[PDB]
């Protein structure tokens, strides 16, 4: 009675087709022909990927489809025991029935499945702790000797699932023991559509779903959501919709007669997206609201030029093919407001994965840790079809101090090597860095790694200052005219982040003393162009 | 770090197993034989 | 240890059982011989 | 016979409402409608926050609210053992009854509860660490496989507690696992009023509370008092009232509350009054205009940092010749600030420390400073922190970098 | 009974009176009024000072004052053991009698 649609898996067509072709293709073709070829059968499958993508579900579904004996299961390190020579017999007890039936019924026997769960807990590399821990060298040897030894078995099939494919023993993955190796990754738009349809079919069956909810918009809206988080979203929406009909939860639980007319509307979905579920490889709006703390205002010509140069770079990295890796350096004097512009460029890129590597989260770390955290952020970005990674305050990241000078060399080498490592074939990446001292970076031979440079200016003319004040609008007409009369016939040299603080400091005096104090502060700051 | 396990090896085997051994069933028949020869002597 | 202690205590009770069974069999055999001698 | 009033919890209305909405809202709706949606049930809750704010109380009340069976408790790291293969057995023994009942009955089974205490002492991140001590990896793998594995369980509920939400493994906090994360923080005025009403109800019933004590005043005179210090205040007041009848008409009066508030209870996130007595040793003397000028400037800065919204973080440096009296004036400004949370970070309490210890101490002070609607922190005698000496020169780089990073970091939203 | 001097401690005048007032005032008052009030009992105290000034003696005397059972003296450095789950086991052995007796005899 098997049917693929009954399986209930969406977005994994290619993986399942490959598994079926390589594993179950030779157990369905007529035996008479298969005998003329003299080919043995495959006896292994390995599945790996990041958390929450649909491995265990695939293993369970494969287990259910086969008209054979009930599968055995092993939950993590369930086999270990404290008596010498008792942690191995548990290994041998799994293959006994298969051995006996192969001996008895010859070549017409059935199929016996086994499912190792979290296989990286008992099958780590041999000779890694001076002979291992004493009990992690005998188990591996027993498993290797049993899967493929002097005596031949032909009716087993072993499945493994693991999050870390790097630690599994090498002798256990050759083409004779665990031949098929599959990676289960995040889905694209069609996968999300299929998953939502699979998880909403039942509700739509009984007319419990409203008519103003359109699945395509939800599919487009959720970018880089793992498999489990869509289900979590649907569950949260259902719970929020059901919570309406419990009126007196505070005093006593009571249910109304309007429970029959229960329907789920789009508002529940929007609320669930806004408050409950937060992805892991996606993005959320807290960080942008934390970095762009006062918006962006057009106080002159330069801002549009900078934004246009960012847009050109984004378009190039999206379309081109020869160059999959491009980078750019934003530079300027201090208190000029450059990290906000980088954040705005990244936000307007509209790429799926956008992350900010800032020193705010590396207080007290030694060099080894800075290096390893940088590596992790740059590894997470190799598992998406598009990306954009921002580096902040390259000066503070190296621990640079003018005396000596003194800084860290290991971190600098990590950076210099990490700006030329192309991603795996078929993906693109964009790196933006910000700094306030170009000459120091020049002396380290670090401007050769970056591809292009952009300059961020200050306020340098009275009209621009007046325009900025008008846009902020803290001073009214008369005081503005007085300020214009005072400053319109000179040159100024000030940054925006300092202008805000000067205005705030000036506002604290008496109502009739603000302008003079502001002018005194502006004179005191000093120009030194 | 101060964290290491241990493994035990057992010196355990003693007076024969629980009454699943044949001691009780062996004891059973002697009383029947006693009955028989008591009959004969009387 | 309470589990092992109690189970070993039942094992000791069982040792007493075994001793009683063996002694009973021996005494039965002795009476056996006595009667068999008497008949002649 | 359950109703919210009898739980004895105050100041946590929204958190409990959200927990109820997301965890229990689907176990009380008619089963017929539930089955037509085919929705599984949530399988975990997590609670974190500073000490003495009411986590274990909430867990206990949840445990004894339901019609479930007796909740199993794990008191920290009591599952560890020295023999290979014993910790995992202890972990596996907790879920046996749920599996057996599920297999026997099906969808009609009751409910089970497991309560881990101090979860962060077992489930640390499964990093490589060149091969972790099995204590971490094996236990964590067993727990992960048991919570959500090949076989389906649908009648369990797992609750956790921790003070360090950073250390826990990420694979253990995804939907389908401990997915309801809640933060329990300090209460505001309404919370303090509710707590005081809860903890002084029995006395009022038997006419033991004098008529002069007004709770609304105590709700105002205590700022940044945790949940667990108000009870201490009340108990101290009662003890002071009782000791007066040792050499039938017993009663509790305002003077007892005032004395106990002034001498017995010392909040951890509040203002201290001995530091100013230790640093300002001979008062302040007006010998000219400069003192008044400095104090006026400090007042202006305080008012700005209190009233503005575009400048949530402010700074100022007091400098001059040696033996001039800077620390006293800084302490005076801080005292006149009238902020709920005031602190001093001086170098004479770190005698002999290395670089990393100093970094950790500074970070800990600022972390506490980030949990109040207002704050004020004094860093005095900077050149001693940096470990400066003219020959060389020599100093510490780690401390300087930490300070430079911390001088421009914004607090959470609204503070 | 307080009589700080009769017990065998001299020079501790205030560091005894404050202890008695704050901590032990709800153990000797008639149980009816204590139950009517609904106040729990303090769960411990801390003593710090230079060595050899009479701390342990005060602890034993306090224990004898309240008709309490035999105290379980423990030394801090002696609890540590080098295997996994041995120090915790030692720390968890001291609270057995209290749990058992409360579970049996109620309140
Ligand atoms: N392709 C998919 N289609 C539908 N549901 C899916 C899919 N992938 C995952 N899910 C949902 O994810 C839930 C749990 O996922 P699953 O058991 O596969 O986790 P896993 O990522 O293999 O586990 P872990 O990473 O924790 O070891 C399943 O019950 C199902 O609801
Ligand atoms: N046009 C603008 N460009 C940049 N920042 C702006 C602009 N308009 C307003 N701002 C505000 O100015 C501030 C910019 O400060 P920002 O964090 O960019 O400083 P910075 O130049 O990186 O500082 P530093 O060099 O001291 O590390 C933010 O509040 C931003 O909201
Ligand atoms: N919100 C509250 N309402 C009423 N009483 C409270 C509240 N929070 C705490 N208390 C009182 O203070 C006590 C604090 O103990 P509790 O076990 O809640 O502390 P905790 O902060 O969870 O513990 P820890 O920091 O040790 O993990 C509670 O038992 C109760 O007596
Ligand atoms: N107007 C005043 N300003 C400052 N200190 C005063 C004033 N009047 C009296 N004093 C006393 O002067 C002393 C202040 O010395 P303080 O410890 O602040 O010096 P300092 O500048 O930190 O010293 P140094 O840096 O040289 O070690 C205190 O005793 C304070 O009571
Ligand atoms: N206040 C005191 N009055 C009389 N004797 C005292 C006093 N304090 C300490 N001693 C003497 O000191 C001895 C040991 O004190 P000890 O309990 O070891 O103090 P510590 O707790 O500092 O070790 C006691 O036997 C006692 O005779």
């Amino acid at each position: 009675d098997w049917n693929f649609e009954k399986m209930g898996i969406g977005g994994l067509d290619k993986e399942f087709s490959d598994i079926f072709r390589r594993a179950f293709a030779s157990r369905v073709f007529p035996p008479e022909i298969v005998e003329q070829m003299g080919c043995k059968h495959v006896k292994g499958i390995l599945l790996y990927g990041p958390p929450g993508c649909g491995k265990t579900l695939l293993a369970r579904q494969i287990g259910k489809m086969l008209n054979a004996r009930e599968p055995k299961v092993v939950n993590g390190p369930e086999i270990l025991n404290k008596y010498v020579g008792e942690s191995e017999a548990n290994i041998r007890k799994l293959f006994a029935d298969a051995e006996e039936e192969q001996r008895r019924l010859g070549a017409n026997s059935g199929l016996h499945i086994i499912i190792f769960d979290e296989i990286d807990a008992i099958c780590k590399q041999r000779g890694s702790m001076a002979g291992s821990t004493g009990v992690h060298d005998t188990v591996v040897n027993q498993l290797l000797s049993k899967i493929d030894g002097v005596e031949q078995l032909n009716n087993i099939l072993v499945i493994g699932m693991t999050n870390r494919p790097d630690l599994i023993d090498e002798a256990l993955l050759r083409p004779g023991r665990l031949e098929v190796k599959m990676e289960i990754g995040l889905p694209d738009e069609k996968g999300r559509l299929q998953i939502l349809h699979i998880h909403t079919a039942r509700m739509r069956g009984h007319q419990l779903l409203s008519a103003d909810v359109d699945i395509k918009e939800l599919a487009v809206e959720t970018k880089n959501f793992s498999g489990a988080e869509l289900e979590g979203l649907v569950r949260a929406a259902q719970s929020t919709a059901m919570n309406r009909h419990i009126k007196a939860s505070t005093k006593v639980e009571v249910d109304m007669e309007k429970a029959e007319s229960l329907q789920v509307t789009r508002g529940d979905f929007l609320a669930s997206l806004e408050n409950d579920i937060k992805p892991a490889f996606g993005t959320n709006q807290e960080d942008y609201a934390s970095y762009i703390m006062n918006g962006i205002i057009k106080w002159g010509d330069p801002v549009t030029r900078v934004l246009d140069d960012g847009e050109l770079l984004v378009q190039q990295t999206k379309n081109s093919d020869r160059t999959p890796l491009v980078s750019v350096l934003l530079e300027g004097p201090p208190h000029s407001g450059k990290t906000a512009l980088a954040a705005k460029i990244a936000e307007e890129s509209n790429f799926p994965f956008i992350k900010i590597c800032s020193p705010d989260k590396m207080i007290g770390f030694s060099e080894t840790a800075k290096c390893q955290a940088m590596k992790k952020i740059f590894d997470d970005a190799y598992k998406s079809q598009l990306s954009c990674v921002v580096v902040d305050d390259i000066e503070r990241l190296l621990d640079y101090v003018p005396i000596g000078p003194r800084f860290s060399n290991l971190v600098l080498q990590a950076l210099l090597v990490l700006l030329k490592k192309a991603p795996p074939q078929g993906r693109k990446l964009l790196i933006i860095g910000t700094t306030s001292r170009k000459d120091v970076l020049q002396e380290m031979e670090m401007l050769n790694a970056f591809s292009t440079t952009i300059h961020v200016p200050n306020i340098a003319t009275g009209e621009q200052l007046l325009e900025a004040l008008e846009l902020l609008g803290n001073f009214k007409d008369k005081e503005r005219t007085t300020i214009a009369q005072q400053v319109k016939g000179k040159k100024v040299w000030i940054g925006i982040k300092k202008l805000l603080m000067l205005i705030e400091m000036s506002l604290q005096m008496d109502p009739e003393y603000r302008v003079r104090k502001f002018l005194a502060l502006l004179r005191e700051e000093g120009a030194s162009p | 770090n101060p964290a290491i396990f241990a493994s035990g090896i057992i010196m355990d085997s003693s007076i024969s197993k629980q009454a699943l051994s044949e001691i009780e069933t062996r004891h059973s028949e002697i009383i029947k034989l006693e009955n028989s020869i008591r009959e004969l002597h009387d | 240890m309470a589990e092992d202690a109690d189970m070993r205590n039942e094992l000791e009770e069982m040792q007493r059982r075994a001793d009683q069974l063996a002694d009973e069999s021996l005494e039965s055999t002795r009476r056996m011989l006595q009667l068999v001698e008497e008949s002649k």
